[PDB]
RNA sequence: GGAGGUAUG
RNA sequence: CGCAUUAGCUAGUUGGUGAGGUAACGGCUCACCAAGGCGACGAUGCGUAGCCGACCUGAGAGGGUGAUCGGCCACACUGGGA
RNA sequence: GGUACCUAACCAGAAAGCCACGGCUAACUACGUGCCAGCAGCCGCGGUAAUACGUAGGUGGCAAGCGUUGUCCGGAAUUAUUGGGCGUAAAGGGCUCGCAGGCGGUUUCUUAAGUCUGAUGUGAAAGCCCCCGGCUCAACCGGGGAGGGUCAUUGGAAACUGGGGAACUUGAGUGCAGAAGAGGAGAGUGGAAUUCCACGUGUAGCGGUGAAAUGCGUAGAGAUGUGGAGGAACACCAGUGGCGAAGGCGACUCUCUGGUCUGUAACUGACGCUGAGGAGCGAAAGCGUGGGGAGCGAACAGGAUUAGAUACCCUGGUAGUCCACGCCGUAAACGAUGAGUGCUAAGUGUUAGGGGGUUUCCGCCCCUUAGUGCUGCAGCUAACGCAUUAAGCACUCCGCCUGGGGAGUACGGUCGCAAGACUGAAACUCAAAGGAAUUGACGGGGGCCCGCACAAGCGGUGGAGCAUGUGGUUUAAUUCGAAGCAACGCG
RNA sequence: CCGAAGGUGGGACAGAUGAUUGGGGUGAAGUCGUAACAAGGUAGCCGUAUCGGAAGGUGCGGCUGGAUCACCUCCU
């Protein structure tokens, strides 16, 4: 994906200082997560180190334009219910109707609201580790399957599938 | 579990418990038994009071009560705010709340009820130390 | 010892699947032939072959992968299991992955999808869900 | 080149 | 509803014959026969509680409550009797 | 009740407080205070610059209310049916046998208990939900519906579960033919070595330690040769080798005896799996009775070491270690990994078989079972790692876990001669305890390297007199600063 | 005849209280040692027995959740 023809808002998740301890004292950096998209069905994370803040940010987001995805969406949702699980994170993502808005938690709500998914249900039901529930939610995003797929992939019409 | 095994013997839930037992207990002259009722507050008669040194990484001369509550339960009570008027033999209103730094106080004395004065001079927050509005 | 054969049947088609193998040969009976037929018309599965011989057959299962190497059978589940079976109304029938998947059911009408049983306004015994 | 055995602060 | 750190309980007890009694079937009571009945699918014992429509909470499954109003039950200083 | 409601006149006049403002969390400054006074739901504030204490100003959230406490639900997937786990974080019973129970291979017929379905009946009113209407609105009130059950009566369907009948052979077992094995019990036998006893030769120490001593020795030790007594254990073989359910089993021979593995398809034809409670087995220590007793060795004695040394070290040494019977029933009883079954890349050793390929063979190569190791895909895991011997993918059954202490404790019960074992809490208390991995630091850990670091030398200091600085003390003041290296002829 | 209450008696069960006593928990700065964490300076831990002011020591058996250096297999 290029991340030059999308128009990708970018929302900083979290900054946190870490620390390397060498003789005399501690070395700070801040270690920040950003999540980008283009708020039409793709969206990427990433992570960048630095000593300063806002280069650990630019660092984020350079990375995070690498590495887009395209998050399948029917209309203003989901496809189907599916679980995003990636180690300890692990986060149900349900298909909600019109007009319910996102509802999901803090750093999973970055994810879906630059993705451009408009209602949706989810709740974090593992760690709630920044990074890991951001992981665990595109690994869910990106298994879900889009209708018109699965039927070219079962050789039957929408009509079948749907039923 | 095997589902067996849940139909067998089912599952059980942990028993949480009250923050503040002393105030959970009633008790019946007649029967010379305990009752079960939960109370928001307990009156008592302070036994003894005095100071305390509190756990560190504090320190200070924390002002205490001991108070045998109407259930006949003995309790050590804090004083919260600047100064009080309780000696032996005053009649007090506890309710709960811990005191993080006094091991074993786990109840407040009631500013402004029954024997305990309100706090003098006290100007904000009147409400929770029984300070009427100043004029 | 062996307690649930169908359960036992999806995880040789799940396995098999998962390293992408062409076929499985499966121990053959009357309910498994079933399922694994419903799979084939569902398009789940290429084709099915019932091999005879002097013991209870074998049912050979061609499993299918798209362009890309892409695997159509995204994941099979065992519902209703020896320790606990699960038996649904006909209003009740689920719907596997919003539509995209299908329930296999047994009623007094057959071996049906969950689609096929709706239809009829028939329940029964959920056997499996497929995606 | 890597695994297993045989005094106070 | 809880407890197995409660495992055996029952002797009109469980059936039968007959009689008595009841608005009425019935060990409901008696007399005489037999030894049966209940229990690990939790009897018995202990503890706890009026039950419900409903009320509070929760996405739901559930959890808690059983005040006001309605239904049923039980009680009337304590025990028994008519 | 002259209440509601209506009309008229006068008057902004009588009618705003509570909590909070460090983060979570919307809302910051000044002063006083100086680990005191106090605050606190949690992290935590306060020890002479407090946005956390108290006050004041301002701001924020609500508002005739506002806070605190108490109780219930949620968040809590934190008892996980929905919807969790048990290698190392809490959690697999020490292991087997097994009653009840749970679960169960394939085909066909039948039945209709479970299961699905049609109709009928019923689930009061109020309440919740939907739609209307009346109180000036709202609360509230009223009308009409909807909704609600492992519900009952009566028909139908037969795929699955259950019951019955008849078949099938893969599971399981039997027969038949082979194979290995420290599997067990009993009875014998053998060689080495230690100790002791007797004797010959022989003389001054032997033994022990970091260094010594206690101890043994001229009463002839230790050393050396021959023979004998007795007890315990079985070098080499010997191997992530074998066998066993586990504990465990290692000299040889014989007696009795269990299990596993391979081939065969002769036979039975689902006869199977798991298994609470129960029964049996279960290292070492320990216990009872009676034997035995070389070596070793709790306790204990003495010699050392040490500030002390109720220890490590040394010289002795009792129970015990051994045997028979009985009891105890616990281990880091460990693979910290329950049993059964099936499925899912390979490479490479090794143990016991089978079949074959060129053969007298040897052998090499190929295949196949069943074990036992290493590496390593997919997959799994927090990570470390597991990976056809799973910690992967599944299904059946059992056990167990729900923060750390209190505590494997108290009470009760069962068992035991006793020691104690099994079962097994709570009050109270903390906001952690913990797993894996990372960076450094450290080690009386290892490796490598360097330095007036040591070594190789030279001359000093510490002693004396005095100069100077410092400390202490004395002073009216003995001005102030510097305090291991890195303060002290220093500013 | 049946029959409440009451009386006598011995047990069962539950609670309260009790001289004295036993550990346990928690506490801004106490005393004695230094047992564990590195090879923690005698590797540690588990069961058991015995001994000792105290941590603990020792014996028998077991475990690696043991450091350092040598040797035999396995794997790369």
């Amino acid at each position: 994906i290029d991340p030059s023809k999308l128009e990708l808002e970018e929302r900083l998740v979290t900054v946190n200082r870490v620390a390397k301890v060498v003789k005399g004292g501690r070395r700070f950096r801040f270690a920040a997560l950003v999540v980008v998209g283009d708020k039409n069905g793709h969206v990427g994370f990433g992570t960048g180190k630095a000593q300063e803040v806002p280069e650990a940010i630019r660092k984020a987001v350079e990375d995070a334009k690498k590495n887009l995805i395209e998050v399948p969406m029917v209309g203003t949702t989901i496809p189907h219910e599916i679980i995003g699980r990636f180690g300890a994170g692990n986060i149900l993502l349900k298909p909600a109707s019109e007009g319910t808005g996102v509802i999901a938690g803090g750093p999973v709500r970055a994810v879906l609201e630059l993705a451009g998914v408009a209602d949706i249900l989810s709740k974090s039901l593992g760690s709630n580790t920044p990074i890991n529930m951001i992981r665990a939610t595109l690994q869910g995003l990106s298994e879900l399957k889009r209708a018109e797929d699965v039927a070219k992939l079962r050789g039957k019409s929408v009509e079948e599938l749907l039923g | 579990p095997t589902i067996n095994q849940l139909i067998r013997k089912g599952r059980v839930s942990k028993v949480e418990n009250s923050k503040s037992p002393a105030l959970n207990k009633g008790y019946n002259s007649f029967k010379k038994e305990h009752t079960n009722v939960s109370s928001p507050q307990k009156r008592g008669v302070c036994t003894r009071v005095g100071t305390m040194t509190p756990k560190k990484p504090n320190s200070a001369l924390r002002k205490y009560a001991r108070v045998r509550l109407t259930n006949g339960i003995e309790v050590t009570a804090y004083i919260p705010g600047i100064g009080h008027n309780l000696q032996e033999h005053s009649v007090v209103l506890i309710r709960g709340g811990r005191v993080k730094d006094l091991p074993g106080v786990r109840y407040h004395i009631v500013r402004g009820a029954l024997d305990t004065a309100g706090v003098e001079n006290r100007a904000q927050g009147r409400s929770k130390y029984g300070t009427k509005k100043p004029k | 010892v062996m307690t649930d054969p169908i359960a036992d049947m999806l995880t040789r088609i799940r396995n098999a699947n998962m390293v992408r193998h062409e076929k499985l040969e499966i121990p053959a009976s009357k309910l498994k032939r079933e399922i694994a037929e419903i799979l084939k018309r569902e398009g789940f599965i290429r084709d099915v072959e019932f091999v005879e011989d002097s013991k209870q057959g074998i049912i050979r299962v061609f499993l299918k992968y798209g362009q890309n190497n892409e695997r159509v059978i995204t994941g099979l589940k065992r519902i209703s299991k020896p320790g606990l079976r699960v038996y649904a109304k006909s209003n009740e029938v689920p719907r596997v992955l919003n539509g995209l998947g299908i329930a296999i059911i047994s009623t007094s009408q057959g071996v049906l999808t969950d689609k096929e049983a709706r239809a009829k306004q028939a329940g029964g015994e959920v056997l499996a869900y497929v995606w």
